[PDB]
Order: C-alpha cells, then structure tokens, then sequence
C-alpha cells in the first residue's frame, strides 16, 4: 500500500 | 429485438418480463417502427412491411435456446 | 352499458375497481419506489420507479415516498403514476372508455379537486368524472340515510353527520390522527425496549406490527397496571430477518393515542369528544337519531375494541336517557368503496358526472359549480 | 455543603468532575484495552487490562474496545471498569461520600438507565444520584431558556427544541451520525490515496487525522472543482513512525457527510433537514425563537466551518422574512459539562436527586418515575 | 464481431482468453524469474528473465518476484512484461484488434486502474478497455443476481453484497488473508518438525504442499486432540529431491488462519465473522435473501470442508429460523474469469467500454467517471 | 440496540 | 398544506 501495510 | 434476444438468453435469471423491459427501454421512443400494446407490458408490435404486427413476449425464450452438451 | 370506475384514493391504500362489483379488483398500497444505490450489473432492466407491489416487494433498495399525506395529494408526478399504474397495468383497462368517480376527505384545500379534475380529463381523458365525500359513501355502505359517520383511514379522521341525506356542513369535523401518526408514534415508542426503525422500508414494518399486535384497552388505567404488574399481556413477533422482538403494554399505548392526542402533543380532544361535539353542534330534534346511528369507518376503526370503548366514552358523555350504539361492521376498511361502487350504479346518478363538454366550456373550476 | 459529582459518560470520552467547577478534572478516552500477545518477559508486572490514558499509551500492543456505541451501553463489566477508574483513580474520590449526575442522549433504551441506576446505588453505593438530557445542559451552558439544540459527540447525534424550558418531547430528532461513522468514513475513503487503516490502534490515528486536518466546505461542489483542478488545498500529515501521508480534496469529504447521510449509505436528512423539519413540527408562535437560538454542541461540531454552512444551507429552507442564527461558543465540547456542574449547583435542585431510601423502596424502575 | 480479450490478473495466477469461451486459453503464474548466479558457458543463448510457466521451470537457478501482491501492482515493469507475454506469446494475438476487459480488488488504491488504463491504451495500444470488479463478475458466474460473495485468492479476501444487482458499497469487507498468507504461515510452522523452507524457488514448493494436504476441519479443538493423540490423520510428501516429508496436526492449522486470522497476529475477524457483519450492514429487508446466495469465489476457498465449516460457523451467528446456504461450485476458482467471460459477450455491454477517443479527451482518470 | 443496529 | 401543517 502506502502506509499501513507493505504494498 | 432479436440482439436482446441472444443476450437475454445467457444474462443470468433471465425472463420474458425482463426482456421485455429492455425492448421498451431500448426503442421504444426511439424508432418510428416499434410501438407498445397500449393495455400490455408483455407485448410489443412491429410496423412490418405489409401491415403492424403484435408479438407477445411469453416463451421466446424457452424457444429461442439452444445449447447441445456437446458431451451427449 | 359502460359501468364507471370507482377509485378511492385514500391515502396509503388505492382502492379500485368496476361499479356493481362487490368488492375491489384491485387493493395496493399507494406508494412510489426509486432506487437510492449505484447499479453495478449490466444488462439488469434497471427501471426508473415503481409503484404499489412492486415498491413494496424491493423496497429494500428503494426510498418509498407516499405522494397523498393528510388527504392532501403533495406530489402530482407521483400521483399521475399510481393512476397510471392503476388503469393500465392493475385493472387493465383504458379510462377513455367510461366515466370515473373518486373520492376526498372533506374540508381540504380547494385546488385538489381542480387538479384532480385536469388531470383526469387531460391526461387521462375520462368522459366523465365525480368526486364524493368519502363520509357520504360510508352510509350507503351501511345501508342507511341517517347517520354520524367517523371515517378515519390512512392521513386524516372526520365526523360528518348527515339526517334523512341532508348533510350539516357548519358540524364537520375535520381531524389529522391517523395511521401514519399511530405509526409514527409507534416508531418512537418501541424505542423504549431497544427496537430501532428509522428507514421507510421499516416504517413499513411497523406499519404492519401496528395491525397485528395492536388493541385497545376497555379501560386505559387498569390495563396500564395489570400489564405493568403481570407480563401475561405480552406478545411477540418475528421481523422479516428472524429476529424476536417482544411488546407488552406498549401494544395498547399506540392506539389510544386516538382518545388522548395529547401523547404526541396535539391540543385537540380525542375520537369520542369530537364525535360528541359535532352531534351537539347538531339541532335537538336530530340527535337521538345521531346518537343511535355511530358508523364506524375506515381502516383506524379495526382495533380490536374500539367500538366497546367508544360506546363506553360516549356513555359517558352523553345523557343517560339517551340510547348509544356503535356500528362497526366487518367490512368497514371497505365500506367507502363499496358505498361509492352502489353510488355509481344508480340510475339517479347518471346525470350527475361532470361530463368532458361541460369541462372545455367552464375548466376545471367546475368540480365547486356541481359538485359537493 | 458536599459537592456532588458531574460525570458525563458520553461516548468516546469521559468527562467528570465536581458541581460548580467551570471546567472538568478528567477528561479521557472511554475505552478499555486488553493485550492480545504472548507476554514473554516474567517479573514483568503484567496487568489484566487497561482504562483510558492507559490503553491509549499501550495502544500498539491492545485490543480497544469502546463499551458504549450510539450513546448505549453494550458491555456493563467494561463500563463498571471505567466508572471505578473515573472515581477511585482519576478524581481520587470514594463516592459513597456525596451525590453523582450523569447525563445520557434522550430517547434511548429505556433499560439503559435502570442499569445505570443499578450500578450506581448497589457497587457504588453513591448517597443520591440523578440521570440528565444531554441537550437540555448545553442550554444551561449556554445562558438560555429559549433554544433548538443540536449536540452531536461520538456515538449520537440530537435536536431538542426547549422553549422556556418546556421541551417539546413530539418534536426530538435522533440521528445516529456521529464523529465514530465519520471515522470509519474516513477509514474507507482514505485507502483511494493507498493508505491503510485496518485496527482499532491506527482507527485511533485517523480519529485525529480527522481532528486536526478536516473541515467543512461552505459550498461542496465547488471546492470539488478547485482541488480536483488546484492541489493548493492539500495538507500533510506525520504518521507515529515518521511516514508522511497527504491528504487533499478529501479531507472535505468525511465532515460533509453530516450533510449527506447518502455518502454512507443511510436514508435519512443531514443535521440541517433535521434541524428544521424539528422546527416545523413546532407549533408556530415559538418559531422565530426557535430559529434565532440554535444552538450547537458536542464535538463533531466543531469542524470549521460547519457554523456557516448550517447557517447558509438553513437559511436556504426558512422563509427570507425570518432570522438565523448559530450559536457555536468555542467551548461547546464541553457545554454539556458546563450545564451539569451548574444544574448540580442549584440549591432547587436538591430536591430533584433519586435518594437510596427512594431506590430500595421502589426499585430501580424509579428513574421512569422521578426523572424525566 | 472481433471478440474482447478477458485478462483476469489475479494475482499469482494470470488467467486469460476470449470472451464467450468457457474457459481461459492461459492459465500461468504471474511470477517474474531473474537469474541469480554467475552464467559460466559461453553461448548458451541466455536471457534476461522469465516469465510465467518458464520461471515454474527453470525455478532452481532464479529469483522469482511476484509483481502483484495484496491485489496491488507494486512492479510496473515486471507487470508489463507478464502482460506482454500474455497477448504476444501465450494468446498470440495482437492487442491492438480489439477491446480488453479487466478485473480489479474492490477498495483497493485508486492510482492502479490510472496506471492500468495508462499502459493498456499507450503501449499496448487497445482499442477499448473496462475494469470490473471480481466479485461482481462470481454473480455473473454463479447464475445469480442477489448475491453476498467471498471471493478470496491470492493476495486479497473479500465480500460484496449485491441484491438484485444494487451493489451495497457501504457493506463491502475487505481483508488482506490469502493464499500467499496461508503459505508464508505453512513455512513457519513446518519448522516446527524440523522441515525448512527459506527461498522463493521452494516457497513454490510449500504452495503446493499447502494445496494438495491441507484440509479445514469442521470443529478445531477436536482434530487437534485427535491428531494429537491418534497419528491416523498425517500424511507424506515427495519434495522434488525425492526426500519424503511427513505432516500431521499441521495440515488443517494453515487453513484454519483464515476463521483465527490471530495465529499470524492480525486483530481482524475471521472470514466467517466477516460475512456475518457485512450482511448486518445490509438494511433488514434483504438479509433473507443475502443468508440463502452466499456465493464462494476463487481459489482461497478450495480447501476440503470449508463449505461445511462456514455454513456451521455462520448459523451458530445467523438468527435460528434463517436458513443458511453456501454455494461453492467445483469451477469456483475460475469463475471470475468466466463472469467475466459472459460480461464481455453482452450486445448491452458494447457501450460501456472505455474507448480510445473518450480517453485521449478526458486523460487516464476516465476510469473513475466510466467504470464502477 | 436489540433490533434495528448492532448496538 | 400550505401553512398550518406540513402537506
Ligand atoms: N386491520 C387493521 N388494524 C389496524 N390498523 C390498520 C388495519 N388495516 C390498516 N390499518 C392502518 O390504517 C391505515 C390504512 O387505512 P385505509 O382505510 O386503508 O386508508 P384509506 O382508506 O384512507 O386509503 C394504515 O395506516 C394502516 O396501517
Ligand atoms: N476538534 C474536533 N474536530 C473534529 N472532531 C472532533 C474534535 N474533537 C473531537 N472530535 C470527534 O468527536 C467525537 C468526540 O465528541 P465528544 O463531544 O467528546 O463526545 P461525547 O461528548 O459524546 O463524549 C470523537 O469522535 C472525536 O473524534
Ligand atoms: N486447489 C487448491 N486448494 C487450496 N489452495 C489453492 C488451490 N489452488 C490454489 N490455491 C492457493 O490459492 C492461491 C491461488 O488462488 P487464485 O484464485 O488462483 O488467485 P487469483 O485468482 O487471485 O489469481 C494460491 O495461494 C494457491 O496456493
Ligand atoms: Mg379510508
Ligand atoms: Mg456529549
Ligand atoms: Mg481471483
């Protein structure tokens, strides 16, 4: 993603 | 009408009341040929050549489909 | 003969069928239905609205607007489509063919009746139309010609006392409790035990806990206590998902609202004081006559004891010499309707419709010229 | 004399201290935290669970449960925890010592308060206790008689028109709208810019993301325009770990919700349809008071902004010839705070408390009977 | 007519074809090899990298990426390459013929249909393109128009709830367990019988352990004692080597994450939890309908019982007089590739694609105004 | 609440 | 209606 996870 | 037709037979639950709804929806303003029967949702009338025609809606499907198993 | 349609628009209910029938064709609720989420399937037949069973059926996608409140019609657009909906797809008939007749609460705007004459003529383009007191049909329903009337439906509640046909027109009452008010307060009254119901589509709900679990108390105070004091009153009903809920003594609360306004702060006085006062405002040699024939009508009348209670409110108000009697037949939802259906079979009433040649020459201003 | 106690449970924060002081002693997050890891250290003086301050500070190691959800109370053995910290830890008080006020959203559960109660007289064994309309208070805090109010916090959103002080119970809204769906907006809607919230301890960044980056446009569709065309509008936040995250033509769109129910799903009006259809049932001579004192409270009102948008988009439904106005003091979190502690202070109020020697007589179905 | 292309990027699997096929023509890995070692022969013909069912096989001497994770393109290089070698080598068929339909994670970040959009009309050059929601094309699939889906592949697990093709955008879950989470949790609970398990080239092999032997138990703490006290339940593997491992208790625990997502440490709920609150977003009216059309969706969702596990787990929450039905055809894995496949053959659809001149007049965020 | 939400 | 009440 962009902030809470990884992607 | 025969377009909607085909589509209508693989569109899922599919039915003449639904088929019917999207004849009306597509022409029925929309061309000079194609009219509604006044007292009727399951019915529709074609300006043919020689003279108008009313088609009513129920069983074209079952009628228009075919799929063979090609397994049988 | 071409027999005329009678139409009782109500309000919440449309009541419709041939004149000389005995009963409706066609009994749906009055109501109009447009989808309020995004439409994600392609090639579904999506439709603009809908009315009456179908509205009812999905309304659970829908917002559900009734266009008539108070019997006052609030949305024409709306309105022209429940009639369209009625001739054509519910009756499946043409209204061009024969005359129509219809129905109004008294006492209410003026303009009503001018629109609903253009555009029935207009649009819709009847021979001939009438509008009647809904109040007047009540008693040919109940077969008589002398008689104080309490029609209460759906939107509003009137008293129109009527003597060998000659109606009073200064001791009309006019009165707004009704179902949706009883609803309304059943909505924020079954609050009290955690039960929630803030959408129309249960609004419509409790529209129907309303006809099935309500009653009205013989006496409010003892009930009040026995039902506080022994839960042996109490009852149950499943919503549409499967939950349980349960109401107590909150199931007679919501319809003696109809005998104390107060309980949703109205001023005015209840059923049995307004039925009073207009037999008072009445003349003397009338009203022994009036007090012997109480027609109960309308929808609002089916609580199991309303005619118990208000023979005994009554009583309680009237001389004790006097004889007090509530008609309440079983029929009653339908009374109005099946008054206007005898109404419109009469030979007699042939030359009363206002027919489409004196409608071109006067408008639609002619409904106050020949009409009530 | 001894002071009672003010303690307004609210949602999402607790706010509780003593009668006649201008401000309150303690104000902290209503939430009860468990940790949900293997604790692996030993001697480590490990703790069943947290309250408050504390499970805010813990948060990445907890679960955040909030015990009370649309002004109810869902879990009483959280709930008790939180009133036990507010006195013994928090205000340092035993309140078996002197009388408690508590304060509660109108037209909730009925069973709410007799738990309440329940709780109050028999663990907490407190001398007297009384239970209190939120929006009646903010009135008080305010300095009026005559008001509409529209207090919105966590969990509720309400109006109440008061008119001197004679509420109008017909005419009370409650919305379900609060700062707690606006969050879980928030948490949909920011994922389009590929940041991600999925656990209650990051539910509790973006409630201050909402906090400090939102407010409310005074007109939607054109500052939609202007940062869909303009990034001047956007504005950056620092996440706890150091991640910068941008936020732009959204942080609009969360708060205006509060006029558009649709964004999320719901049927019902904004705050501003509600406010005036809750004037129009009304009776007519108190209108123009009504609409001179509106009254805002509670914290989600506090978006900027939001005065001058209720002020316009009312200003758009009242007739031209009437006044509006919004009464949005800075204080107004705290209002319903304010108005208890100076309730609590009237010496005509002594009378009004819910006494144990009342309590053990009648039960705790008292409240039904002694509060409003 | 030219028939559209159907490219069902998944992730992990690419699936593609021509629309009104029954199933895809290319069923390959969306994994990109690169060689990690030093190359020592001179001529061999060696290349760059791999893609697809090249990199499955020459797997021991490659690093392999997966450009796609939590339904995410992370490589924009990579992803290109897989799509170029879907059109070009694996169809052979040049994409600038005729239109391409893709699917999309709903919820997921808004700038990955801008990119997609992007690179399908400027390198790729297609005449039309639409992006469609998984979940909404398993409805298309399973013959059905009322629908809650749990559609759940690699990367991405979620559920939308469709009624009467009204998408309920409210009440979309989404949740980031899969396939790729079950795996990685399979790898660090072999270890536990010693079994190790540390590169890509052999994560490949623990995808396949985990598809042949796991299983979903119908109740957990009961196998876990079972299998703890009888070893009737293990079962054994040939690693490529020819070594045999054995596997016991573990082989339902991995899939059993999915219903105890904290065995890997998310707070979240299981996806049975999931479904159950997703319909409880749904308004009342609808929820019958929702229980009866629970519909499984891709490939997550193959384990042996966990038809018979989720129809268990959500009646024990389901309202006793509901009826409770769980629809998982043995196709499931491709069934949004063949909803998908019927979507794109509707005459109805043509209009709805995005082409090439509403995109050069409008620029790549077309998407959000055309698509859903 | 017990009926119309989950609280 | 049209002042009164509401319809
Ligand atoms: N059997 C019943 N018991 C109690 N209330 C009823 C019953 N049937 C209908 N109602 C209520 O009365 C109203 C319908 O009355 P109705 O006579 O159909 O209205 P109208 O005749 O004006 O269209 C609605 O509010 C409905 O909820
Ligand atoms: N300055 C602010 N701006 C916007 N929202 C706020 C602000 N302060 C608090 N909130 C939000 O409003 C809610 C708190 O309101 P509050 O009035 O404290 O609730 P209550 O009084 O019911 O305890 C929370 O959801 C919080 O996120
Ligand atoms: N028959 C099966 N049984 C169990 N798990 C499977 C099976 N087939 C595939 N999987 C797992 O599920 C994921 C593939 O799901 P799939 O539906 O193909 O993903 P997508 O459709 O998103 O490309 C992989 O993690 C794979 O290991
Ligand atoms: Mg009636
Ligand atoms: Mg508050
Ligand atoms: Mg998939």
């Amino acid at each position: 993603w962009x902030a809470x996870c990884p992607a | 009408v025969l377009d909607l037709l085909d589509e209508e037979c693989k569109m899922p639950k599919g039915s003449d009341d639904t088929w019917a709804q999207k004849l009306y929806n597509t022409h029925l303003n929309k061309c000079a040929l194609f009219e509604k029967p006044r007292l009727s949702n399951k019915a529709f009338i074609i300006k043919h050549f020689a003279d108008k025609v009313e088609y009513q809606c129920e069983g074209f499907l079952e009628k228009n489909k075919d799929t063979v198993y090609e397994e049988q | 003969e071409t027999t005329a349609l009678v139409c009782d628009n109500g309000s919440g209910l449309v009541k419709a069928g041939f004149a000389g029938d005995d009963a409706p064709r066609a009994v749906f609720p009055s109501i109009v239905g447009r989808p309020r989420h995004q439409g994600v399937m392609v090639g579904m037949g999506q439709k603009d609205s809908y009315v009456g069973d179908e509205a009812q059926s999905k309304r659970g996608i829908l917002t559900l607007k009734y266009p008539i409140e108070h019997g006052i019609i609030t949305n024409w657009d709306d309105m022209e489509k429940i009639w369209h909906h009625t001739f054509y797809n519910e009756l499946r008939v043409a209204p061009e063919e024969h005359p129509t007749l219809l129905t109004e609460a008294p006492l209410n705007p003026k303009a009503n009746r001018e629109k609903m004459t253009q555009i029935m003529f207009e649009t819709f383009n009847v021979p001939a139309m009438y509008v009647a007191i809904q109040a007047v049909l009540s008693l040919y329903a109940s077969g008589r010609t002398t008689g104080i009337v309490l029609d209460s439906g759906d939107g509003v509640t009137h008293n129109v006392p009527i003597y060998e046909g000659y109606a009073l027109p200064h001791a009309i009452m006019r009165l707004d409790l009704a179902g949706r008010d009883l609803t309304d307060y059943l909505m924020k009254i079954l609050t009290e035990r955690g039960y929630s119901f803030v959408t129309t589509a249960e609004r419509e709900i409790v529209r129907d806990i309303k006809e099935k679990l309500c009653y009205v108390a013989l006496d409010f105070e003892n009930e009040m206590a026995t039902a506080a004091s022994s839960s042996s009153l109490e009852k149950s009903y499943e919503l549409p998902d499967g939950q349980v809920i349960t109401i107590g003594n909150e199931r007679f609360r919501c319809p003696e609202t109809l005998f104390q306004p107060s309980f949703i702060g109205m001023e005015s006085a209840g059923i049995h004081e307004t039925t009073y006062n207009s037999i008072m405002k009445c003349d003397i040699d009338i009203r022994k006559d009036l007090y012997a024939n109480n027609v109960m009508s309308g929808g609002t009348t089916m609580y199991p004891g309303i005619a118990d209670r208000m023979q005994k409110e009554i009583t309680a108000l009237a001389p004790s010499t006097m004889k007090i009697k509530i008609i309440a037949p079983p029929e009653r939802k339908y009374s109005v309707w099946i008054g206007g259906s005898i109404l419109a079979s009469l030979s007699t009433f042939q030359q009363m419709w206002i027919t489409k040649q004196e409608y071109d020459e006067a408008g639609p201003s002619i409904v106050h010229r020949k009409c009530f």
